[PDB]
């Protein structure tokens, strides 16, 4: 039983905090707030039976801005590559990756 | 960084003085005391009373604990909203007081 | 005295605010340049580093869409010390 | 060291759930808590939840453990293997999961769990003349009505139960 | 997935503006009114594009009149605005209010000589 | 994920198993059940601020008043086990096995 | 008589005044001559953080005006 | 209403003093001129950029500058 | 340097602990047709100095304790919470400026009854577990009327923020707009400290202590004390800021928190104790209700006079 | 307790399962479980005996653990989806999670070790409330969850309650536990139809809270709480015998009555989807369930136990308790069956 009491009546107790890219105060946007909306606007209205398969990309790729599983399995391979031609002396650091550059503004 | 560096020279500052006070006046060799309350012997009461004003603080805490984020809720833009559902949380906490009052809650501990 | 006060406190807040919205362009686009400049140099690093790795693909995206996704702060601040990494990552925070 | 410091919180945190989930004492018990409840206020601190944080210590340890310990006091008359050898149990299992997921970068207990510090999932923006956890509370007013009410009427309703069940009658 | 494709180092080449945020500060309002066009035209586009890399170029001229607006003042004003955000630039907070005659001395000599 | 979310959930499941194995007391026992209030509030927290989801910042709150009402009520309850016997013990507590 | 109490009184407010004064001097030997910068929100440590960049010696305090302009 | 606030007010003063002020602050928002300005107040403080509108070419209430006539105005909050 | 800081902080708070002693012997002496201490040092200024080293060197009362751990951590957590509810405090500036520094006090002050209910249990008596019951019931109970009179006077403030409740109170203290709220909060820090006419301690909890962690445990109160009366000063007494000479407002809130702190050792030479019930009545049936009440005036008033502070 | 109280609190519960039945955030569901809990303990705690206290500490302890399983669901949910909508779950450890959490608050086996206990301690009118109305608010999130919950799951469950709830009430001489095992047994009918077709999940519910609301309501009538007690009905008051005769016949589903009807569907939903097994061993477990309703039957309708003298005295006073709707409930549980296709309202 899902009594749809807010939509029969026209109220609106629980839809605000549902999901991230509502309206939030201030304007702040979420900080996956254009996959969110991608995912959410290609999967209204079509079911969820469709919206599993037919919309998979969008929601790959805003589960990966949200928990950054590939992004933080990229910076790993980076990171170990770089600890490994470290430890073999193969590779240096520049000097802007040492903190003796100034930075920019 | 400042911070917890401030709460650990407290805290350092605060275990010295406790080591000194438990430690300094044993050095003293004065003597052996033999043999080291209006109960003798009997167990602790259990006061009803005492746990009620407890779980009515722990209660009211809470109502505090809704009442807190309202010199930011006063910035919003829904003003009339704002001002229902505060003077709406501050009267809950007061017909939760009343309450307390005219079933005999706060008695003895008034 | 707190009305007259508080009123002049707020018209004091917009006037500090509008000096910020006057700054916010110049601010972006120096932190458009700052952004873009730390993400060429670890692209740069990244090829000279991962040349060894079989079928690794350098500057690929781990997301599907070709939209411009915000940096992570570890995309950023990976390859730097880090000095530099808690001065971005808990310099705000620890503050004071 | 100093950019795992947030991952070494929580280790203290799961240290000091086992300071009390081998439930030596409630009074120890409650011990464990209070310090557990102080280092996951410090894990909410430097996510920038001063806010949260500060509620964790007015309202959770301040407020409610202060209650438990009350309770407490007013109990267990003052004057184990199975605590001790649970503790050291729990304590080994963490400290493996600590040197898998620093040894590898990489664990999977139930989810998968990167090995890299947390300050890589952060973001790099600011926020303005607000913080974002502050205004997100205060909306509390504005935008959270049905909350409020249900939530002070359930705190209502607790003060009508409280006493129901406490008077015997 | 593709290659994410970034502009090169000569791309983010300008001349950046080195001035501390209580200079920024306290040249603010005449900053707003008077760089009002490239500046809007920037954001706009900032807020179109939603990608800084579509966005450089217009940077740039925010980075172009910014410059023009500060040799400006070093031209005519010097005197004056330095006086003003050193006293910008002691508060805490940064106040306006405790600021007011140098801030008058500012902006008279900014609305005679320019 | 993220690195310490392994140690938020396993510290509710610890607080979890101590909440599932009781060994006498029932203090201990909402003891271990606040404890994995607290790890949810941490890790509830920890979402939120990360994802930058301003509305759900209200969230944890809600989640702490709720729940030490609900903690209010259990040391209600374990004081009339102690208004009958004298301890809390949960062996005690059988006179509804017939 | 009642001035008796005054040399503890004057005490006590002496190790009050200590305090105060020792934080501000502090504040303004470490910063420049000036106060410690306020950064209670993002924006002021964006702020901050840029003086810390464009002053060329890795501190925020050392202001830069006209004369870093051409 | 007469005699039983005068009895009231004679035994437990405290509790006259919480409704008295607690009655005040219910009604007298409702009443006063001066709360639509604290709404127009909260809504005039720029948290945020204002964002600008591309000119498609039929604007005429939106200015190009600050410092142009058209727009929303502030007079009434320097004045007040 | 900031350890520096951090030393001219604690360090004089523990000498002015230390001469509060004697200032408060010597105002009660001359409140009671009488002098206070005036023949070990001179004008008495030696006597917290004979008699710190007179306790230190006293025989260790030596309890059965029931728990060693929280018998130490008892005036270890005592001492902690006395000297970091003192970084916020602005005089004009605090040692740790933050952003939440109102909040962050009413918590480490919330924090403070654990010192009296750990000492309580980890004595053996039944008696001082009793009183310890009492006083930790005292203390949450006035909790109540500190959290929500702080409140209500920080909707003029617009934030938790401390050093931003100066700028509050530039044209007027904030006693003239919240006297009542004031009257409430000076009763109920007054009851927060297990001062008189709330000190059941000393009518007919930390007895089984020796004279080292006794006196310990009396230096935290007298810094609870200090302190308390410093932010009562910055918080409804706001001071004058010269930003080019602070110590203007530096001897202006001495004089008002000395002023404060006399006020307190002027209660206490004033009237009898309450009973338990007396003051828990006092709390729950007068100051709570009040508090309320005027909780609602100033969550309805700024909107009505279009008064609202800004949120920086 | 004052009826005022009694009737905030009873709506207080109402309250907190439409809370839970209305709203589209995990947030509020959580709200409406937890302002159930809170409402329903004075429920149990009405007579204030030992047995209502422990009871309620039993009845706290798994409605507790329950609500924190169910929120570690919730953020596992917001950690793998980022958003807060009452819909299907995107992870299976969050489903696993909140379908654990909802067995526990069902008391489906084997979580159901709580249900024969509480429902013994506390009054025939809470248990009631417990057996009927609590069983609403997690089968309206196991209605909203179902393209998540896992199959083998909720079979395993399902089979699991049937059998433990059938062996369970074989051995009972108590009514309350009777129909605390007569309960656990039929939310395991409920949840094996629930993937399948939910509208017989809903069927299944509606006419079991008729069947148990009619028992519970002739139970309140006669004041009886054992089965030895229950028996002294016919010299007292004959034609109850007859009501809970009826009642009881269709509780095990016998035909022509109504509590054949959901069973049937059910099985007429799963051979459907080629699951033939189930149905069968379903249908041939809860024939345990119709053994000691039959013996319950013989106890009061169909026998006639010894009374004893006092009875006559009881001759001499008619029933001055309020029956609400119970000619209402046992017409409704007995003669439906020929209104079988009335249940597409449910779709
Ligand atoms: C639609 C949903 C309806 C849900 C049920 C609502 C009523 C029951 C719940 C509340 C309750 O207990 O009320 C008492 C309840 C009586 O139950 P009871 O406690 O067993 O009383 C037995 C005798 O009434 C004892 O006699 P008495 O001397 O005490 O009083 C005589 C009384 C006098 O009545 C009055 O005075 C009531 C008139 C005034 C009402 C207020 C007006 C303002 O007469 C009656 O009430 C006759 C019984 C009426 C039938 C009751 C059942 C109604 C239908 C329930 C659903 C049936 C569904 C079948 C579907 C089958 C296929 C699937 O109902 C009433 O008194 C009112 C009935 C009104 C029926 C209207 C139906 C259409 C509505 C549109
Ligand atoms: C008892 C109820 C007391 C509060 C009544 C509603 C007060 C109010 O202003 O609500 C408007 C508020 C908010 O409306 P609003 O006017 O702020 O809407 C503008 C839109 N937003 C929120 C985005 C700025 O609530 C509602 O409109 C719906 C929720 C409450 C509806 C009434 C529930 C009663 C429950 C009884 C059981
Ligand atoms: C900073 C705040 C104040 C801190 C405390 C005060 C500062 C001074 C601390 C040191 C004071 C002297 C030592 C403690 C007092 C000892 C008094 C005493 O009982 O002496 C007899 C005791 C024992 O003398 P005894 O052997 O004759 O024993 C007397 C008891 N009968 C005979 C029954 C067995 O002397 C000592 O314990 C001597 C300890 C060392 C003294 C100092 C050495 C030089 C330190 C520089
Ligand atoms: C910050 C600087 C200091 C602040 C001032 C404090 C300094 C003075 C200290 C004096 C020594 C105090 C020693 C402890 C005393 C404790 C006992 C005590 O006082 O109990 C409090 C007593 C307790 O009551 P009681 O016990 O005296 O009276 C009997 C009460 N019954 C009947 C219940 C038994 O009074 C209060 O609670 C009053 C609290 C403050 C009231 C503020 C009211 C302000 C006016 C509001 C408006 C009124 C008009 C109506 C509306 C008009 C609208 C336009
Ligand atoms: C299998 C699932 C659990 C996996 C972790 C097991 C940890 C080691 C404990 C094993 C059981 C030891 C034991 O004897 O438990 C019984 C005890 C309660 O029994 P009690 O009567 O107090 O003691 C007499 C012993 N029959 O029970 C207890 O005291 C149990 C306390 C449990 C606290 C768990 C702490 C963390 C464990 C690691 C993470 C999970
Ligand atoms: C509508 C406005 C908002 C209202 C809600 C918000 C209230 C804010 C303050 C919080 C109050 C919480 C506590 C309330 C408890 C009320 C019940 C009560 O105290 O009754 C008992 C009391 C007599 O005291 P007694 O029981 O004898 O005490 C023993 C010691 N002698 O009985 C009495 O003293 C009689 C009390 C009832 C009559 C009070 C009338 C006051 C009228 C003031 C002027 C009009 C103000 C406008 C609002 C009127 C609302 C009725
Ligand atoms: C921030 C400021 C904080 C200030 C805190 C302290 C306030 C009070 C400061 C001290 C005021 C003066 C104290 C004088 C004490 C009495 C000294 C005296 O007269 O001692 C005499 C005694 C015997 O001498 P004898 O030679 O026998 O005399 C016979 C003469 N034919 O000879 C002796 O006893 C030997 C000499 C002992 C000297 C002790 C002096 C007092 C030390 C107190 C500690 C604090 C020091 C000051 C700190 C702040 C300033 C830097
Ligand atoms: C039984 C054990 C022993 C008992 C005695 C000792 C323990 C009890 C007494 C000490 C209590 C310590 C309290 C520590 C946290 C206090 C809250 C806090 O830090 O608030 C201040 C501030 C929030 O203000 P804000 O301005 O927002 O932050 C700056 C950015 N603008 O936030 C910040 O500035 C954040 C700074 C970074 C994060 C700091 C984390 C500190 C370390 C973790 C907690 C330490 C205490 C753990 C044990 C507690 C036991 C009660
Ligand atoms: C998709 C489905 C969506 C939801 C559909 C609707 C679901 C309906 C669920 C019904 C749950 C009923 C729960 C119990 C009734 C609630 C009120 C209550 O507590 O009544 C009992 C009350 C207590 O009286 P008391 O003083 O405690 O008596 C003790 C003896 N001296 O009074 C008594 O003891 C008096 C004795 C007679 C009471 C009979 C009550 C019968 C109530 C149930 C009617 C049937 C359900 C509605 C129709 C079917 C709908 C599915
Ligand atoms: C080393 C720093 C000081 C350590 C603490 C000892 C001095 C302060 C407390 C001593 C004290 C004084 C002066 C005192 O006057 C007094 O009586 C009212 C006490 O007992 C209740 C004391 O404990």
């Amino acid at each position: 039983p899902f009594f749809d009491v807010q939509k029969k009546l026209g109220v609106d107790l629980d839809h605000w905090m549902t999901i991230q890219s509502a309206e939030q105060p201030h304007r702040i946007p979420a900080r996956c707030h254009a996959f969110e909306k991608e995912w959410i606007e290609c999967a209204h209205g079509i079911g969820s039976i469709r919206a599993e398969k037919e919309c998979k990309i969008e929601f790959e790729d805003f589960r990966e801005c949200l928990l950054r599983q590939k992004t933080m399995k990229r910076l790993n391979a980076i990171k170990r590559q770089r600890d490994k031609l470290i430890k073999e002396g193969k590779y240096t650091p520049p000097p802007h990756h040492s903190g003796q550059e100034d930075l920019r503004p | 960084m400042n911070l917890m560096i401030t709460l650990l020279t407290n805290f350092t500052l605060a275990t010295l003085l406790v080591t000194i006070a438990f430690w300094l006046p044993q050095l003293n060799v004065y003597s052996e005391k033999t043999s080291p309350d209006p109960m003798g012997s009997a167990r602790l009461p259990f006061s009803m009373k005492f746990f009620l004003v407890a779980i009515t603080f722990l209660l009211f805490d809470l109502e505090i604990a809704l009442l807190l984020p309202l010199p930011w809720a006063s910035q919003t833009t829904n003003l009339n909203t704002m001002l229902t559902m505060a003077l709406l949380l501050i009267f809950l906490l007061a017909v939760s007081l009343a309450y307390e009052w005219t079933q005999k809650g706060l008695e003895w501990t008034e | 005295s707190m009305m007259r006060w508080n009123r002049e406190r707020r018209r004091l807040q917009i006037e500090d605010f509008e000096a910020r919205i006057a700054l916010m362009p110049l601010l972006q686009a120096e932190k458009d340049r700052r952004v873009l400049q730390m993400l060429r140099e670890n692209l740069e690093e990244e090829a000279t580093i991962m040349k060894d790795v079989p079928g690794w693909k350098v500057g690929e995206s781990v997301f599907h869409t070709t939209r411009w996704v915000t940096p992570m702060m570890g995309e950023l601040y990976g390859l730097r010390t880090g000095e530099e990494i808690l001065s971005s990552t808990y310099g705000f925070i620890w503050y004071t | 060291m100093m950019t795992y410091i947030v991952f070494i919180l929580s280790i203290i945190f799961v240290m000091g759930f086992v300071g009390f989930s081998s439930k030596p004492s409630p009074i120890y018990g409650g011990l464990g808590l209070i310090v557990s409840g102080g280092v996951g206020c410090g894990i909410v601190l430097n996510f920038g939840g001063s806010f949260l944080g500060l509620m964790v210590f007015l309202i959770y340890l301040g407020g409610m453990m202060v209650v438990f310990g009350y309770t407490t006091a007013m109990a267990t008359e003052q004057y184990n293997k199975v605590v001790l050898g649970t503790f050291i149990t729990g304590l080994l299992m963490e400290f493996l999961m600590v040197y898998y997921v620093l040894k590898d970068k990489e664990v999977e207990i139930v989810f998968k769990f990167n090995g890299m510090g947390d300050w890589v999932i952060y973001d790099t923006g600011d926020s303005g003349f607000f913080s974002e956890e502050a205004m997100g509370i205060a909306a509390l007013y504005s935008y959270g009505t049905w909350l409020v009410i249900v939530t002070g009427w359930s705190l209502l309703i607790g003060v009508v139960v409280i006493m129901e069940i406490t008077r015997g009658n | 997935p593709g290659i994410v494709e970034l502009p090169s180092l000569e791309d983010l080449k300008v001349q950046e503006v080195k001035v501390s945020s209580s200079v920024l500060k306290a040249a603010a309002h005449h900053y707003g009114a008077q760089c009002d066009k490239p500046n809007k035209e920037f954001m706009l586009c900032r807020w179109e594009e939603k990608d800084p890399r579509r966005c450089l170029e217009e940077g740039k001229l925010v980075n172009q009149c910014a410059l023009e607006f500060f040799r400006q003042i070093k031209r005519h004003c010097a005197e004056p605005f330095t006086e003003y955000w050193t006293c910008i630039d002691y508060s805490g907070l940064q106040l306006f209010r405790r600021c007011r005659k140098e801030q008058a001395q500012f902006d008279k000599c900014v609305l005679d000589k320019l | 994920m993220s690195l310490v979310y392994m140690n938020i959930m396993m510290a509710f499941t610890v607080s979890l198993t101590g909440l599932l194995m009781y060994r006498s007391h029932l203090m201990s026992s909402l003891l271990c059940l606040e404890g994995m209030m607290l790890s949810l509030f941490i890790l509830a927290t920890l979402m939120i601020l990360n994802s930058h989801f301003t509305l759900a910042s209200m969230m944890p709150i809600i989640l702490l008043v709720f729940a030490a009402c609900e903690a209010a009520l259990g040391l209600s309850l374990l004081v009339m086990v102690s208004n009958t016997y004298g301890t809390d013990y949960v062996q005690n507590l059988n006179l509804l096995q017939c | 008589m009642w001035f008796e109490v005054l040399p503890g009184i004057a005490v006590m407010g002496v190790c009050l005044f200590i305090p105060g004064m020792a934080t501000a001097r502090i504040h303004r030997f470490s910063n420049g001559g000036r106060e410690k910068r306020v950064a209670h929100y993002s924006y002021q440590w964006y702020l901050m953080e840029r003086d810390r960049r464009v002053s060329g010696v890795n501190r925020y305090y050392v202001s830069k005006g006209l004369e870093n302009i051409d | 209403v007469a005699a039983f606030l005068k009895n009231v007010w004679a035994k437990e003063p405290v509790l006259v003093a919480s409704f008295a002020i607690a009655g005040l602050a219910v009604i007298l928002p409702t009443l006063s001129p001066y709360t639509k300005y604290s709404l127009m107040i909260n809504r005039a403080t720029p948290y945020n950029y204002p964002v600008p509108l591309r000119d498609d070419g039929n604007m005429p209430d939106v200015p190009s500058h600050p410092q142009d006539p058209q727009g929303p105005s502030l007079e009434w909050l320097k004045r007040l | 340097m900031f350890m520096i800081n951090v030393l001219t902080l604690i360090i004089p708070i523990l000498l002015a602990v230390a001469f509060l002693t004697l200032v408060e012997r010597k105002v009660l002496g001359y409140m009671q047709f009488r002098k206070g201490p005036n023949v070990v040092g001179p004008y008495g200024l030696l006597q917290p100095i004979a008699d710190a080293i007179k306790l230190f060197i006293k025989e260790p009362l030596r309890p059965a304790t029931s728990s060693i751990s929280m018998f130490i951590l008892a005036p270890i957590l005592a001492l902690t919470l006395a000297l970091t509810m003192w970084i916020p405090l602005p005089m004009p500036y605090p040692l740790i400026n933050m952003n939440l520094g109102v909040l962050f006090m009413l918590a480490m002050s919330s924090l403070a009854v654990y010192s009296i209910l750990w000492s309580g249990w980890a004595s053996n008596s039944k008696y001082a577990l009793i009183g310890a019951l009492r006083a930790v019931a005292q203390t949450i109970s006035y909790e109540v009327t500190l959290a929500i009179i702080l409140l209500s006077v920080l909707l003029m403030n617009g934030s938790f923020t401390l050093s931003t409740l100066i700028i509050t109170q530039e044209q007027v203290w904030l006693i003239f707009p919240a006297w009542p709220l004031a009257m409430m909060w000076f009763i109920s820090t007054l009851a927060e400290t297990n001062r008189a006419p709330f000190d059941l301690t000393e009518g007919e909890f930390n007895v089984e202590y020796a004279a080292g962690p006794f006196a310990l445990f009396f230096m935290a109160e007298y810094a609870n004390i200090i302190m308390m009366n410093i932010f009562t000063t910055t918080l409804f007494l706001g001071a004058f800021h010269n930003p080019y000479m602070p110590e203007l407002y530096t001897i202006n809130f001495t004089i008002k928190s000395l002023l404060l702190s006399i006020t307190f050792l002027w209660i206490r030479a004033s009237y009898p104790r309450f009973r338990y019930d007396q003051l828990m009545h006092l709390l729950w049936k007068n100051f709570l209700p009040l508090t309320l009440a005027l909780c609602m005036w100033h969550v309805s008033l700024p909107i009505l006079l279009s008064s609202i502070p800004p949120q920086t | 307790m004052n009826p005022i109280i009694l009737i905030i609190i009873l709506m207080t519960v109402m309250l907190g399962t439409i809370i839970v039945m209305i709203s589209t955030h995990w947030l509020l569901i959580w709200i409406g479980f937890e302002m159930n809990m809170l409402a329903i303990i004075p429920i149990m705690m009405k007579k204030h005996n030992p047995r209502a206290t422990e009871a309620s500490t039993k009845y706290f302890l798994t409605q507790s653990t329950a609500s924190m399983l169910l929120m570690m669901a919730i953020i596992i949910n917001l950690m793998f989806s980022g958003q807060w909508t009452v819909m299907k779950l995107f992870n299976p450890m969050a489903s696993m999670l909140m379908t654990m959490a909802l067995a526990m608050k069902l008391g489906m086996a084997p979580f159901h070790f709580w249900v024969p206990e509480v429902t013994q301690g506390i009054p025939l009118s809470s248990g009631l409330i417990l057996l009927t109305w609590q069983k609403l608010a997690p089968m309206s999130v196991l209605y909203q969850i179902l393209p998540s919950i896992n199959l083998d799951l909720i079979l395993t469950l399902s089979i699991l309650s049937i059998t433990i709830g059938g062996w369970g009430g074989l051995n009972q001489t108590q009514l309350r536990k009777i129909m605390a095992y007569s309960s656990i047994a039929h939310m395991g009918w409920m949840t094996a139809v629930l993937l399948y077709n939910p509208t017989m999940t809903l069927l299944n519910l509606i006419i079991y809270i008729i069947m148990t609301s009619t028992m519970f309501t002739l139970f309140m009538a006669n004041s009886t709480t054992t089965t030895l007690s229950l028996s002294h009905t016919w010299n007292k008051a004959p034609i109850m015998t007859i009501l809970v005769l009826i009642t009881l016949l269709s509780m095990g589903g016998l035909p022509p009555l109504s509590g054949f009807m959901p069973k049937w569907m059910i099985i007429q939903e799963m051979t459907k989807n080629d699951s033939i097994i189930l149905p069968t061993l379903m249908a041939i477990t809860a024939l345990l369930n119709l053994y000691f309703y039959m013996r319950l039957t013989y106890s009061t309708a169909l026998t006639m136990f010894p009374s004893t003298n006092n009875m006559k005295m009881k001759w001499q006073f008619p029933t001055t308790k309020r029956m609400t709707l119970l000619p209402t409930m046992t017409v409704l549980s007995t003669m439906l069956l020929p209104l079988t296709p009335i249940l597409s309202i449910l779709e």
